[PDB]
């Protein structure tokens, strides 16, 4: 989908071109293929240990009768 | 696709034992299984202490799940669903936490994710979808 | 006075056998006792059918209370309380019902009415105003 | 419908910020919720008959087993 | 000053124009009342106590010393 | 009247010793008394423990004064009034607290209350307005 | 100025509401403070001259005095 | 690798001493070592001079870390886990800047890369990743 960002200022806005310029990129395509980058960086990895580990802390979410005290 | 969902508890704890766990997990690292706040609390009740908790919490799976609040309509809902339930006998069935659940899912536009036959005569009433996990 | 108070479960059951019970009716005719939602999902689960709970809605005294909705820094605040008691050597509690009527009131400048020791044990945390409701003496 | 309310001295708007602030709501969310609970609250006598009737609904209230059950 | 709020249900603002007519109110003006009445029950008092119990928590703050190793 | 102060550590702890405390009360009850982030911080590192710093911030006055944080704009403004009294061989006068509570007053449009004449260095870079508490 | 950026991935857009959300920023809020980011971070060579002129100018952030100082 | 660093000032001013100088320097060239807001307060309260703090903001290495500005969130957090310390026994510390530079990168995803043992202090409660520089052996 498209998002409006209201309000760059211009001297941000020019370091953007000047740098897009040097890898061959427009404005826009820089600016896309950036967040992409943030959003693969950021990305978090779900391990079946993890799963594991949750299930051990957590086995009582199985457990209709402890369930039944938690809701009074 | 647009599909997201919405994970129960009774999901939550087997996801370790789904033969779907691989397909699961990567759709939890792209944050399309959301969690509710009241799900939360059940997970917190159920750790044996606060150190635990708080790891729960930090960690994946849960710290890649979006949390889904309540709305005054969500809460309203809960309670109108409760209610045709009671009129057919039912309402002893689904605890408050499975009609919250529910209707968190029917009007924020989320499949509920769950090992709990109550999702399927709550889903009588609403025609709201829902996804029973696979699990051995 | 400027007090208003956000009415727990264990205390709408026994407003009946208090012996403050006539000033309790005033106070919920003057729309200074609060209700909510997740407590109102309570007397419904409680209800043996759905016409009765329908005709408790449209009635006083539940007609007569505001309703108290739920909101991200309530439910989130409802975690911490619970966190923090479990620092502090609580398990398996308090419930998820007290956690939110007490949170629920904490942000909203409530005094909780309560017959639930539970509150107590949340209050040592947060310091926040609670009433146990009157009973009558044995 | 969109209702404009004028002229509100500054220490009434302060103390509405404080709350929705308190809430995690914005200003006009609040407003918004506060404007619907009071309208929804209906002006009404409450009598001792009115919370006998009551009790007798809600008995399972104070049931302790059966509110474990409701919150499992 | 002036707050617009949008979208309020036909429903709440019927029942608010009747409720505001019992009492000899318009619309608006009822909402101003309710909103500085409810403004009025939030307000805090602020007592000589309180500062002096404040003082007394953070006597440190006074303290050069203190308020050096809190800053590194 | 518009104005609205921001309240330096300097000032919270003096005031129960002010001849104006009366005054000082009646605004605080109204909202015109807004407190930093940083001066919360320094608030809880005095406090003698976890219960008496959780206290004091539910309690009046603290409960009672509006929170002012921190934005880019403001932390650069900081840098650079602290840049100019280097230039004038005073920068280790002004504190980081003190930068940062001056630079949110000048950007957030609020006077400085203080009994701190470092604010007074500050304001002769800057031409922003500063109040010094009266106290016995 | 105002930016429009076009067809940004449902991934990409949840990655940056999740980074939105845990700072307390709202999603353009995030955006326009990222974008200052990377325009104001220099593209330049870093040697071992460099730093060891920084240790000399700042060698008193290792004298812990003068630390607490900066922070009272 | 996908990993990122917060330099707090105890690293900052010791990179040029260790086996590592090398290796750090790449990393701040590729834009991998971020620096808050305040700790680069702390860089201009320690240069002597204007004019020295001004050259440094505008040469390599500074120019070359993207600066990390504080949120409400961040801020609410320091206070959160300083309340959580106290609670533990922590009595006047960790410091100020220590709270603010750790919920930063917490919050950010970012590793906190310091010599001070009160990171060890802070992260015994939020978990969060550190490293610290390495020195030269005496
Ligand atoms: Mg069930
Ligand atoms: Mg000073």
């Amino acid at each position: 989908s498209d998002v409006l960002i209201r309000d760059i200022p211009d001297d941000v806005l020019a370091s953007l071109d000047a740098i897009a310029a040097r890898l061959g990129l427009s404005r826009t395509e820089y600016i896309r293929r950036r967040l992409a980058q943030d959003a693969q960086t950021a990305r978090v990895t779900v391990t079946a240990a993890d799963l594991r580990r949750l299930r051990g802390a957590v086995a009582g979410l199985g457990d209709p009768e402890l369930m039944r005290q938690a809701w009074r | 696709t647009d599909q997201r969902w919405l994970i129960d508890k009774s999901a939550l704890v087997r996801l370790t034992d789904s033969p779907d766990m691989e397909i699961w997990s990567n759709r939890i690292e792209r944050g399309l299984v959301h969690i509710t706040g009241v799900t939360r609390l059940e997970v917190g009740f159920s750790a044996e202490c606060g150190e635990i908790a708080r790891r729960e919490f930090r960690e994946p799976p849960l710290s890649a799940m979006p949390v889904e609040y309540l709305t005054p309509r969500i809460e309203d809902r809960a309670l109108e669903v409760q209610t045709l339930l009671a009129d057919r006998g039912h309402h002893r069935g689904p605890s408050i936490p499975d009609l919250l659940i529910a209707a968190t899912a029917e009007l924020s536009g989320l499949t509920v994710l769950h090992v709990d036959k109550d999702f399927d005569a709550i889903a009588a009433l609403t025609g709201q979808k829902t996804e029973r996990l696979t699990h051995r």
